[PDB]
DNA sequence: CGGGGGACAGCGCGTACGTGCGTTTAAGCGGTGCTAGAGCTGTCTACGACCAATTGAGCGGCCTGCAGACCGGGATTCTCCAG
DNA sequence: CTGGAGAATCCCGGTCTGCAGGCCGCTCAATTGGTCGTAGACAGCTCTAGCACCGCTTAAACGCACGTACGCGCTGTCCCCCGC
């Protein structure tokens, strides 16, 4: 598993920003974007391993990135509560 | 005499029982008052008729008979109350409101 | 015989238009997933996913993004602008409190 | 096993308010988890008051203090209202 | 009555030269103003609701305690 | 003066301790302070040196407050 | 009455790591509200953990798992040494 | 990959700022005085925990018809341009 | 201004299908009734601090004159992002 963050297309930004409401878009933004998703996914990813490893599992479980979320002050709903 | 459900007492829709077992159980205090389970089954279903109220009338503004997610947080953002209660929420499949700036606009 | 292009930002318009309505995703799947696992490996080996928790990850990634962008709009039209920049991103972010 | 929500009035209270409108299951969970959280803010301040005035129940008035509290204005009073309501009405009968 | 211009100009350039502002427009006091008010508001509701739910007629420093911690801004010094 | 007008729409006859008003005013200065350097780093943005309400407005906006 | 308080513990920790440094008593208030703080966010957070799993007691592990989660990087690190540490020395003593 | 239109650099200006001095004010301090109300104490009583027995509301499993999704083809609208 | 032209979108039948909602058996959690212990409701007492007042004093706010630099409008250039 290397080089993933190129996974995330500039039209999967594209289309982000559209529904962000920005019209006109600079070429130099993208990579800016990877980065701070990585810094957002890392922050929430630690915290669902902490949660999963706490409780002796092996799998992570959507309801241990529900904890991870709600401490991190972005409550979802809609996937268990 | 036969049982009488508690929510059928006050003449609610939601289980007083339930909440109050629920009230127990959470470690919230030592002992749980009698009539403290029922002012939060009343509060939750006012709550509960509140939003639904709302997202069947969003649901009907787009012609259709089930309330989606989309309906869900039309409602809640266009409401400025419910929107300011929950404002750190994220809403699943929920969209965004189509809001456009005028600057953007074609001039 | 004219090519009938239309305006440089009508179409932004009608993309923004299209994408303000929609719920569905944005983000292609599999690549998401491969970068999570790849992003979990730094923490533990080994490790299992329930699908649910990646396609709640990658819902909470997409609505915490686009709500960063529409802040990053209003302060790149503060600027006068109508082009994103980075540094609106970075005062964004820093007013938040992330920075 | 078995799991517990609060789909059935729900369901009941949709049918009260728009007795001709359906709900999709996610939309169903939507509400559950939001009565969830709701149900959590309510009993943490209730505890928070309770400890802070050195209280061992929760009664009714605590729960009336955490939802002026928790909730913005109208919406709060309203609550306040119904639960006053649903309060005496038990407490007659 | 109007306690809001109690707080003058001097008191809001202070304010802005800690927090490091070099010039002012004239029109900035009045915001200033309104947005003080509205924090105090804010703050003040929870305060009271905390006062009355203990069943008291003078305000305490934990009752503000109380109120600022619960509206995400936890304060030292005070108990 | 200000605080005791504001505590009489909630309630009539409010006594006060003391610790109250100045914990009010620490926390009010430093909200203050920080909307004012939030204003700064809007303002400096929009290359200039001047703050005008409409960067206070940006900067609660972004800050969630609005 | 009688109000207790960390004052006594911090100013040995301070004479342990500035053996000269004297200290203004709203220092140690501001000390103590922040111990009470870091208190009741660690018991809250493992008392959500405990919750999580269905059990009904607060171990040491519970601990180290709220640490991890709450403080950040290096920090965590010492702290779970120190409480390992502390831990093992009294077992063993 | 063509190209337009947006970003940006540079310049004029006039005014809304900053800066300093004379003036008025009200904040701050110290003192005196009063009492409302916080805080503490004894009591008992009503209210909540707890347990045994009962049961029916709600949860699980099954099934189904229709709301809604998905086609396709005209109908209608929106935008661009040449006049 | 203003028709055409082309592209984009809407809409209305027509068809299929997964799940929303209803039905059913069962069981365990809610209910009812009775016991008992004790938290707090309540009356009463004390005395602290919060409120009000008054008189000085002087630092700060205020008003105003004045001058300049900066925010803003305008213009020309180019490059880079968008439509395809």
């Amino acid at each position: 598993l290397r080089d993933n963050i190129q996974g995330i297309t500039k039209p999967a930004i594209r289309r982000l920003a559209r529904r962000g409401g920005v019209k006109r878009i600079s070429g130099l933004i993208y990579e800016e974007t990877r980065g701070v998703l990585k810094v957002f996914l890392e922050n929430v990813i630690r915290d669902a391993v902490t949660y999963t490893e706490h409780a002796k599992r092996k799998t992570v479980t959507a309801m241990d990135v529900v904890y991870a979320l709600k401490r991190q002050g972005r409550t979802l709903y809609g996937f268990g509560g | 005499a036969k049982a009488k459900t508690r929510s059928s007492r006050a003449g609610l829709q939601f289980p007083v029982g339930r909440v109050h077992r629920l009230l127990r159980k959470g470690n919230y205090a030592e002992r749980v008052g009698a009539g403290a389970p029922v002012y939060l089954a009343a509060v939750l279903e006012y709550l509960t008729a509140e939003i639904l109220e709302l997202a069947g009338n969003a649901a009907r503004d787009n012609k259709k008979t089930r309330i989606i997610p989309r309906h869900l947080q039309l409602a809640v953002r266009n409401d400025e109350e419910l929107n300011k209660l929950l404002g750190r929420v994220t809403i699943a499949q929920g969209g965004v409101l189509p809001n456009i700036q005028s600057v953007l606009l074609p001039k | 015989k004219k090519p009938h292009r239309y305006r440089p930002g009508t179409v932004a318009l009608r993309e923004i238009r299209r994408y303000q309505k929609s719920t569905e995703l944005l983000i292609r799947k599999l690549p998401f997933q491969r970068l999570v696992r790849e992003i979990a490996q730094d923490f533990k080996t080994d490790l299992r996913f329930q699908s649910s928790a990646v396609m709640a990850l990658q819902e909470a990634s997409e609505a915490y993004l686009v709500a960063l962008f529409e802040d990053t709009n209003l302060c790149a039209i503060h600027a006068k602008r109508v082009t994103i920049m980075p540094k609106d991103i970075q005062l964004a972010r820093r007013i938040r409190g992330e920075r | 096993t078995r799991k517990e929500s609060y789909a059935i009035y729900v369901y009941k209270v949709l049918k009260q308010v728009h007795p001709d409108t359906g709900i999709s299951s996610k939309a169903m969970s939507i509400m559950n988890s939001f009565v969830n959280d709701v149900f959590e803010r309510i009993a943490g301040e209730a505890s928070r008051l309770a400890h802070y005035n050195k209280r061992s129940t929760i009664t009714s008035r605590e729960i009336q203090t955490a939802v002026r509290l928790l909730l913005p204005g109208e919406l709060a009073k309203h609550a306040v209202s119904e639960g006053t309501k649903a309060v005496t009405k038990y407490t007659s009968a």
